[PDB]
């Protein structure tokens, strides 16, 4: 019911990460803040905020 | 085997550049290369058995330090 | 990383300015609690050992997950595991002795979630397994600092959760 | 080109290019009529250079033409025609680039292991390009064959 | 050892490229660079797999980057994981 | 690795002293020279691989006991690594003309030479033999091809290059 | 901090922290109130300091202040005790803190790469901390200047 | 990776249960095919540059991609061309011989993808050059082999598409 | 990378076709540039120091990014920002030379705009830096030459905006 | 020199001099006389440049020969001088080299450690072979001296 | 030790010593005498310590002087208490070295690979250890044996 | 390496005992003299580079070696000639600071004399400069840890020697 990703002898043989290749720490598939903020139709107001006040830029910040 | 390697190529030498300007460039017939026991090379991927991730680590302590020092002490 | 000092001359230094009373009042809090974080972080270092193995014998074993099938079935599994219960203990006694959690946002808690919601860690017997060193460690340390390791150990488990 | 040489040179030393690095850049572009003359010239008489060279090849290694060999009939004779144009053509690119860069990176990297899987032999590549120099060096001039000779040699040195 | 004293251009170090890195800093960027050698068809050495994913330290990803870029890699995803940001002190 | 113009400048820099008529004649004679060597640059990039291959057929039939199973070039293994080797003799040799100094001879072929052949157990006189073999060969196509376009026939500079490194790993009989 | 160094050594050495660091950290959480004292009087008295300090510097160095000099002026003077302002701020960051760290990170990395892209000399700047050290040790007790003075020792041993 | 052994005695293993009479059918089962996989592993270690040879010139010579514009006109892109073939029929013979197309998961799929939509490698033409490899294969090693490398084979193709 | 040259010879040659009328008179273009091009790179090579000091000098100091709590408030973020300010000059010199600029798509723009908004650098202040480098380096070089690295700059600039 | 640049450069990508790299080696040995000739004018005018250059700097520069600066005093001001003399020899060996190799490892590899372990403002030795530039243009023609004076230009961009 | 461990960290980092490591030093040498006085009656009550301790460890752990056990007999219990009294004054040169370094170096690096070698069942070894530290701190102070206590735990966490 | 301290284990190692009342009496000795070490070695971090600059000028200067033909004449060698006296200098404080001139044995005294032989350095020339190094470091630092400093600059010129 909760099988454990083994490549060899771990268990089950799911491949490793419960992914068709047996591989971890992968690319992130996620964008920024700002970016995800401006891509949705609704906020739209609030891109045009952070756009005016500046505080595009601190969202962009890894943090 | 004999019949088949008559038939194909001279192989390629092995040339060897290098990026520094100061270093000096060697090429390596292939014929010559491939005699012996060839050297092994162990490579980590994220998915790999355990045994395979074993002997790779086990394979760098065995580099870096001339020994390995998880067996001993 | 920062301690509490570091952070303060984050502050401060940020700001422009330089110490005034209320960062002195700062430094005085670290200051009177420093001996107390002294002793407690000698205190696991010295029982490590034994906080480690009564919180796997609370909190995992003789069930589910080391009977097979379980994530903990087999060798190299139970190692890792209580492998990472040790991890958890040294940590949490760093971001004790600093005063302030940012060590466990660096070194521990980055792609953590990531990497047990990779294998199939279950996440609840993991926050049950710190909670249980959290109860060993604060009847070892006393209740002050138990108080202090009970923030650490939470701070993780509201990172893992 | 010699501008990509020096400023990738320069980008693997870090620093901006030296003082005869850029005096080599200014002959260089001092002499740059003359090489567009040598690939019109090299452009208009191709045919002439293809047939001539093309005959001259399957005169000395008759083999290939021959039946069990890799160039009989009507098609692989066209094939072969066809990098003969194209030989031609890289070292038009060579010229006017200056370098070795096109001819390399393009038409030497890599090729032994290409006509090793084609089952071309490479000696008949080294008596081709030498055919193909020839041919080219009898419709040039007389400085202009010691222009272009070098390219073809290191074509062969690619080959060998 | 902070790689910032006695710039070169006249400094007896060779001219290198130097980080913002403080002695034994411990900032880390996430990485997704793609490689395509160059050496290996003329040297013929084993394939490995070009595509990879790793934490550069922050001292350091400076060099990294322009390593990458200097034999044509392209990179896709650059993000800070392990750092915290605009930190005066305390790395 | 220096050239004839940086071997002046390096020991006026020894002198402290500055370019005097004796520098600049030296010079002068370098430059008049170069013309001459570049052609000679040609004419080995042109046939290179045809002056190893008869170098090689003159040292196997003048030696025929390396093909001997007592031998050194008897495999085809070591066959082609002799044949790699006079691939690289030719090749620094062309490097000297140019520069018109044999500093890159010992800087990146003669230190250690000596003592990597006797390590291999490489013999020493057939090598010495193949370096000559291949100053004869340059010398003639320079001497044919010096008659066409008319020229200074003259061949110590060609000469050279090879005589330092055949003095070089020449064990010393007198 | 002395605390942060000392946890990044044992993390790094991936162990607790060993008997001698927890007796090095007890020894500074209890020497806590005399640095506060030792910041206290610097904060409060660091106007004599920057003026003091400027004026044994300009009188020592005339150099700088002389006409076509980095100094030059109401505005590049009032900039020069300026930067001898942040370097007391920087001091007395590193007296309390127990350790040069803050005043490493914020204010030596590099130090030398900025005045030299700002063509001052950096001497100028080490002669005047050293006179502002001169300054803060009139202005403390014996052993109380000789550790803070020994803090604008450690900035004078890295502009040096 | 894992082989049709290592794959029973994960099934056993994790069910914690010995092996019981199915899991030795299937281990009759692959060493009833054994020495066939062998023969056929031999076949093709020895005609590896036929198969290479014939597979381009059916699958990839005489059409765009050799001609200029595709992605195979150079020699640079022709050598890494041909050399990718080899690859892909190497890791093919080791899937057949093992009898468990892990290897292929580890050690071939893995970030090839990614790549090859990086550089701009036409998908579709790999994978009729492996469809080619696939039929001049078993035309050297038979129907019954020819069945197990086609399954290989097809893998792959499935991992690429 | 590649020069206008590389350029002409990657389109000729990707047509198949020899190089025309056309593709010579682009080459016509750049071998009478040339000369002003080696020129314009020969005193951007002696006076790099001063341009980048300059335009600091200009575009960035005596303001809030200086002060405390901007991006260049400290020595060690001055050293690197000024030491990014020598990049751009530096291969803005190389994209002046060849004509062609690829090398700043592959070797500076690469990655930079990931970087920059993963650490706070703010690119208001990058762009204006990188202006005023535009401003002194045409004053050095004259009319042409600033109009030739002006393309290159405005090329930097539009690609970290 | 260039000759050598061309050696190591194929000697590092191990192979034979390319076509490219044979012109570039044309066009210096055909550029030879010309050199010879600038620092044949620079070799036997250097007293003459010595003084002169010296004169502008210390005129422009009252810095350094004033009481308190490096070069106070008859023996100070002959050291400096002497330095002078020193870049000028290094400057004429760059020309013949027709590369800044001579120059930059005689003269230029650790430059800045030398004259800051002697106390030395650097910018005031730029100006000093700024202003042997300034002579030593007016002593040659119109492209010559932008020959020569360019080498002058390395040495000043090393310094500053 | 604490002045080893320092030089060696700046050496590595290729600096003087910082500020801190100097304060951490002066904590150190004007911590010396309640160190020595903790070492000398370790020392001077050492017989108390191995037989008492020796005592418990035998009386809580009946295994291993049992027949079949590793140290059943005279010569073999003999040599359990010679160990006992290694991992003692092993202790007290980790008292007056201000670190667990001597403990480590002389006794702990590589003491599982010797003991499995040796049959011996390190967790005895370890509950010995804390034998002696029960003794050992029944013989001190408060503060005193918190101190020493402390270098016998570290003793029992690398057995563990 | 080793301090006295560690020296004191040592020998009271190696002959098994534990140790006595002089053993204790000489890491008192050393425990004495820890703060003289210690302020010493505190002015000499703040003035290396004047001892340098003063030992240099007293020592090197005018003379055949910065003459050209000298071992010191370019650029180059002088960097590499300061750089030199600085390892001595702070070699030689390490050695002061421990006590125990076992790491001018492991780091700095092995092998010099090989390598100033084999590339023609001045051993005569280089021990005039440490002398020189000894009697500005004694004038800075006073009588005391002058007398101390003056034992390593001594041993290692007895090394060289
Ligand atoms: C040939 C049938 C097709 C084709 C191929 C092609 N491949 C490349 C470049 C690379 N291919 C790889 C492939 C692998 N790496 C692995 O580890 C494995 C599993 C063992 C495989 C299959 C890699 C790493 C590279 C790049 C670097 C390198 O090879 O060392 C190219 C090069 C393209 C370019 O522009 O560089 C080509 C052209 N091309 C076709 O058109 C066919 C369909
Ligand atoms: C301090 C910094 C740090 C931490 C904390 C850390 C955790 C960590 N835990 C891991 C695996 C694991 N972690 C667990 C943990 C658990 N299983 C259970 O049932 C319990 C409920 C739970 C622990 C309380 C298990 C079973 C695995 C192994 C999964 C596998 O690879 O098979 C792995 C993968 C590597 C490996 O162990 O094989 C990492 C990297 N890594 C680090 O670098
Ligand atoms: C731009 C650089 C470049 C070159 C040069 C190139 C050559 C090239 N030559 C080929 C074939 C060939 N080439 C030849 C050539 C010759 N036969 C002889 O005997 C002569 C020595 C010689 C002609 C002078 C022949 C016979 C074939 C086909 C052989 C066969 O298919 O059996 C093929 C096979 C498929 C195809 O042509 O479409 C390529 C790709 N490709 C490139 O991208
Ligand atoms: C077992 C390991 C091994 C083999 C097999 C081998 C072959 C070999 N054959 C050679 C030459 C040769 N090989 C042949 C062979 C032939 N001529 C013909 O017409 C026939 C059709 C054909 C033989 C069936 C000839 C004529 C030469 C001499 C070429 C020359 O140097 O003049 C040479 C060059 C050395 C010399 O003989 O002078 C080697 C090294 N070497 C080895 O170490
Ligand atoms: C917290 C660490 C830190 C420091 C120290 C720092 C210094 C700093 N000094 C500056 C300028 C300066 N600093 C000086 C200093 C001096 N002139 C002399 O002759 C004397 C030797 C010396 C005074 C003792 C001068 C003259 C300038 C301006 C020079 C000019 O603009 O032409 C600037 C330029 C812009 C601005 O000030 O806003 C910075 C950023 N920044 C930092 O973040
Ligand atoms: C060759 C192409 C290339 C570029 C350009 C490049 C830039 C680059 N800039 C960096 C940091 C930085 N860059 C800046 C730049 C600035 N700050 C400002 O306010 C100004 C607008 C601006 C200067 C004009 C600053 C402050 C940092 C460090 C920020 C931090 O670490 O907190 C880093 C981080 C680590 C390191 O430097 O070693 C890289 C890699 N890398 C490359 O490979
Ligand atoms: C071939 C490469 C090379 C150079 C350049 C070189 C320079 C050099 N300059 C020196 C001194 C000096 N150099 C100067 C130079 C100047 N003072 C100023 O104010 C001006 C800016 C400048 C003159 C333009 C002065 C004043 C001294 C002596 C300073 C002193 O001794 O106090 C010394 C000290 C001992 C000696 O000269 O014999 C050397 C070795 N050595 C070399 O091997
Ligand atoms: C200074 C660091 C250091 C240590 C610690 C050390 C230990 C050491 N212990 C030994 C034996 C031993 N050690 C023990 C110890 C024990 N038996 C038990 O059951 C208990 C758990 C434990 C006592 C607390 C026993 C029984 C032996 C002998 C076993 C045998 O010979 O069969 C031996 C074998 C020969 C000999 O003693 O001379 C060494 C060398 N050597 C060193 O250099």
């Amino acid at each position: 019911a909760y099988p454990y990703t083994g490549s060899g002898y771990g268990g089950v043989g799911v491949p490793y990460a419960n992914d068709k290749v047996g591989q971890l720490y992968k690319v992130t598939p996620t964008s920024n803040i700002v970016d995800t903020a401006a891509s949705v139709s609704i906020f739209s107001t609030l891109v045009t905020l952070l756009a005016q006040t500046g505080l595009d830029y601190e969202l962009k910040k890894s943090g | 085997v004999i019949i088949n390697e008559f038939d194909q190529s001279r192989l390629s030498d092995k040339l060897r550049k290098r990026a520094s300007i100061d270093l000096q460039g060697l090429k390596l017939p292939q014929s010559y290369a491939m005699a012996g026991i060839l050297k092994p090379k162990f490579v980590m991927k994220s998915s790999l058995s355990a045994d395979e991730k074993n002997t790779v680590v086990k394979a760098c302590y065995r580099q870096v330090f001339e020994r390995d020092i998880a067996k001993a002490y | 990383m920062q301690d509490a000092i570091t952070a303060v001359i984050n502050t401060a230094d940020v700001q422009g300015k330089y110490l005034d009373d209320n960062s002195l009042d700062k430094l005085r809090g670290y200051f009177e609690t420093g001996e107390l974080r002294v002793r407690a972080a000698a205190t696991i270092a010295a029982n490590a050992a034994t906080i480690i193995k009564e919180s796997v014998a609370k909190a995992l074993l003789y069930s589910d997950i080391t009977r097979p099938g379980g994530n903990m079935y087999t060798t190299r599994r139970y190692a890792a595991c209580i492998r990472d219960l040790d991890y958890y203990l040294r940590y949490a006694t760093y971001g004790m002795l600093a005063g302030d959690p940012s060590i466990l946002d660096e070194r521990v808690l980055n792609g953590l979630k990531e990497t047990y919601n990779s294998l199939g860690v279950p996440i609840g017997a993991t926050v049950q397994a710190i909670q249980a060193m959290k109860e060993v460690t604060a009847s070892l340390v006393g209740t002050n600092a138990g108080q202090e390791m009970a923030v650490y150990f939470d701070y993780i488990c509201s990172g893992l959760s | 080109s010699i501008i990509s040489e020096i400023i990738l040179n320069a980008d693997n030393e870090l620093r901006y290019p030296s003082i005869g690095e850029l005096q080599n850049l200014q002959d260089y572009f001092s002499t740059s009529e003359s090489r567009i003359v040598i690939s019109c010239i090299l452009r208009d008489n191709e045919q002439q250079i293809i047939q001539a060279a093309s005959n001259k090849i399957f005169q000395i290694h008759p083999d290939y033409i021959a039946p069990g060999g890799n160039a009989e009939g009507s098609r692989k004779r066209s094939l072969c025609l066809r990098d003969y144009g194209w030989y031609l053509r890289l070292v038009t690119y060579g010229l006017l680039a200056g370098d070795k860069q096109s001819i390399e990176k393009i038409g030497l990297i890599g090729v032994k292991e290409m006509y090793n899987s084609l089952g071309v032999p490479i000696l008949g590549m080294i008596d081709a390009i030498d055919c193909l120099k020839n041919a080219s060096i009898n419709l040039l001039d007389e400085k202009q064959a010691l222009i272009v000779s070098p390219y073809f040699d290191f074509i062969i040195q690619g080959m060998y | 050892g902070y790689d910032m004293d006695g710039s070169g251009s006249g400094s007896l170090n060779p001219l290198r490229i130097k980080s913002s890195g403080v002695e034994k800093d411990r900032r880390a960027f996430k990485i997704t660079y793609c490689l395509p050698s160059e050496s290996r068809l003329f040297t013929y050495r084993e394939l490995q797999n070009v595509y990879t994913t790793k934490l550069v330290p922050f001292s350091s990803w400076y060099a990294e980057q322009q390593r990458i870029q200097k034999m044509g890699g392209k990179i896709f995803k650059v993000e800070l994981a392990a750092g915290g940001q605009m930190r005066s002190c305390g790395n | 690795m220096q050239d004839t113009i940086a071997s002046i400048v390096n020991r006026y820099d020894c002198t402290g002293k500055y370019l005097d008529n004796v520098a600049i004649s030296e010079l002068e004679s370098y430059f008049s020279t170069a013309i001459i060597r570049l052609k000679v640059i040609e004419l080995i990039n042109q046939s290179s691989s045809k002056i190893i291959q008869e170098a090689a057929n003159r040292l196997y039939t003048e030696q025929p006991e390396l093909l001997r199973p007592g031998g050194n070039s008897y495999t085809t293994r070591r066959y082609s690594a002799c044949l790699r080797d006079i691939e690289y003799y030719l090749r620094y040799a062309s490097y000297a003309l140019i520069a018109g100094n044999t500093t890159i001879l010992s800087e990146r072929v003669l230190d250690g030479l000596k003592e990597t052949y006797s390590s291999l157990n490489v013999p020493i006189g057939p090598t010495v033999r193949s370096i000559q073999l291949l100053e004869d060969i340059i010398c003639n196509e320079f001497i044919i091809l010096a008659q066409k376009q008319n020229i200074s026939t003259n061949i110590t500079f060609i000469q050279q290059p090879f005589n330092y490194m055949v003095k070089y790993l020449s064990e010393k009989n007198i | 901090s002395i605390v942060t160094k000392s946890i990044v050594n044992a993390d790094a050495e991936a162990r607790y922290l060993s008997p001698g660091e927890l007796e090095r950290i007890k020894s500074f959480v209890l020497s806590g109130q005399r640095r506060l004292r030792i910041a206290q009087t610097l904060t409060e008295n660091r106007e004599m300091i920057v003026k003091k300090g400027g004026q044994q510097l300009f009188q020592k160095r005339t150099d700088v202040v002389s006409p076509g000099g980095n100094a030059y002026g109401e505005e590049m003077t009032a900039t020069c005790l300026r930067d001898l302002d942040y370097y007391l701020r920087l001091v007395t960051y590193g007296i309390v803190a127990g350790d040069v760290t803050p005043i490493e990170e914020i204010g030596l990395v590099g130090v030398k790469e900025m005045y030299n892209s700002l063509g001052t000399p950096i001497s100028g700047v080490s002669e005047g901390v050293r006179c502002m050290k001169d300054v803060a040790c009139s202005l403390l007790s014996g052993e109380d200047s000789a550790e803070a003075g020994f803090y604008f020792d450690y900035t004078l041993g890295a502009m040096q």
